């Protein structure tokens, strides 16, 4: 009763790298 | 008087400057793209687009 | 040219549930 949907949130913030580089 | 050939050595230093931009994101419109609160109806996908 | 690295971010915020419960 303690593990991974905030430890969810926690690991896979992962598949976001662009946050593009362009205006 | 005569002369000798003269040399010299110079050292130019680097510089650092970082230009940065920042773009904000909405709060209300956070599900449509997502599926936490996305719903199987047909209007949610339209607002999603 | 529109799908999943912000739809990346979007789905798998998932593997984070603790964000522990303890001080």
């Amino acid at each position: 009763m303690s593990v991974q949907i905030g430890n969810g949130l926690l690991m896979v913030v992962a598949p976001g790298t662009l946050t593009v580089g362009s205006a | 008087p005569a002369d000798q050939p003269v040399h010299n050595y110079m050292i130019k230093r680097l510089d650092r400057r970082s230009l940065n931009a920042a773009f904000s994101i909405a709060v209300e419109a956070l599900g449509l793209i997502s599926g936490e609160n996305l719903d199987g109806t047909h209007i949610s996908s339209a607002m999603r687009l």
